[PDB]
């Protein structure tokens, strides 16, 4: 799985 | 889908810029590189990407002002200082050559299709063009320089995969913010679909969708997803169907030949009936007999359907678009 670094969510608004 | 961009003219550069930034800071690593080509030595100045300056002996670096025949005749003239600045930077990892351009222009209208035509006519892998339709209010010159360049680029590219202005929107925007949004939105759509083949959803995917030729769409939509995969078997329907319906990058393109679904995720919250009824209304709702999907497995609080639609036909957004162009250049021609 492609793991998140950031709080961004990737798929976000 | 590892790719290479090719900004031309002033929007392409932009558009260009913020891809690569979204596959820079997300780490994805699908863009190789990313060069900007353009007659306005100003524009370049600005971005940080690679720039190449052309035209300087023809209008000394102060773009063509809209003349499509300027920015066409301009690039045929120094392709080959353009074709050089790729020599190291399209390497054998390419999977892909994208033009980037604003088809309303001078400099993208006018060279993007040269480019394109020289492009393909020499590499193994696609050339597509991510071609950016004028808004319906601009300018009639405008339209007439898009509908002359989406003509050309149709039939010089593998693909062209378009976006409507007229389609990102958001009330009491300010003019930069409203570029910079509708570039950021298209960064973030064409970002997870490189993305995907680089892990799971095989490169080969996406250039089969596309293989079709023609104007393709790209779209995108998304919603919080319950750690339990069985309670978003209705979100994987409906994201799938606003992808398509409502948050497609060109409106009203439904009407397709191939299709690519693509439902994005943590693994576990995808459940397996909602992605296959989810495929099977797209197959259902474009009628197309090549459609195929995968699964995008990565971290997030939700799910999101993206949707790329290959060989789009009968969209009343283009037609009305060509309509108008012509109307232009009939008026124009008296
Ligand atoms: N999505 C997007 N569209 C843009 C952006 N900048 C300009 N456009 C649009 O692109 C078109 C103009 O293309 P542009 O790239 O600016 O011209 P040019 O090719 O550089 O040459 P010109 O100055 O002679 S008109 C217009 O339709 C304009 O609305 C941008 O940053 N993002």
């Amino acid at each position: 799985m492609w793991h998140s670094d950031d709080l961004d969510d990737l798929l976000g608004s | 889908m590892k790719t290479v961009l090719i900004g031309v003219g002033q929007a392409g550069g932009k558009l260009a810029s913020a891809l690569q930034s979204f596959d820079r800071q997300t780490g994805f690593g699908a863009v190789l590189d990313a060069v900007a080509v353009n007659t306005a030595k100003a524009d370049l100045q600005s971005l940080p990407v690679e720039t190449v300056l052309i035209g300087q002996d023809r209008v000394n670096g102060h773009g063509v002002g809209g003349d499509n025949e300027l920015g066409a005749a301009v690039m045929e003239s120094d392709q080959t200082e353009v074709m050089s600045a790729l020599d190291g930077r399209v390497t054998a990892e390419a999977e892909s050559i994208f033009v980037v351009a604003g088809l309303g222009g001078g400099s993208g209208s006018g060279g993007a299709p040269v480019l394109a035509k020289a492009l393909a006519g020499v590499y193994d892998v696609p050339v597509y063009v991510l071609g950016i339709l004028p808004g319906a209010d601009e300018g009639a010159l405008y339209q007439v320089n898009a509908g002359r360049s989406l003509k050309t680029v149709a039939r010089e590219a593998d693909a062209v995969l378009l976006v409507d202005n007229d389609a990102f929107r958001s009330a009491g925007e300010s003019m930069s913010e409203g570029y910079d949004a509708i570039n950021e939105a298209i960064a973030r759509r064409v970002g997870l679909l490189l993305a995907a083949g680089e892990a799971v959803v095989d490169t080969s995917e996406v250039i089969n969708t596309l293989r079709s030729g023609g104007i393709a769409a790209l779209g995108y939509a998304s919603a919080e997803a319950s750690p339990n995969a069985e309670d978003n078997i209705n979100a994987v329907m409906s994201t799938t169907r606003r992808a398509v319906l409502t948050g497609t990058s060109l409106p009203d393109a439904s009407d397709a030949d191939a299709a690519l679904v693509v439902i994005a995720g943590e693994p576990d919250t995808i459940p397996r009936k909602g992605v296959e009824r989810a495929r099977r209304w797209v197959e259902d709702e474009t009628g197309s007999m090549q459609v195929r999907g995968g699964d995008f497995p990565l971290e997030s609080g939700r799910l999101a359907s993206l949707v790329l639609l290959g060989g789009v036909e009968r969209s009343e957004r283009v037609e009305s678009f060509m309509e108008r162009a012509r109307e232009a250049i009939d008026k124009a021609e008296t």
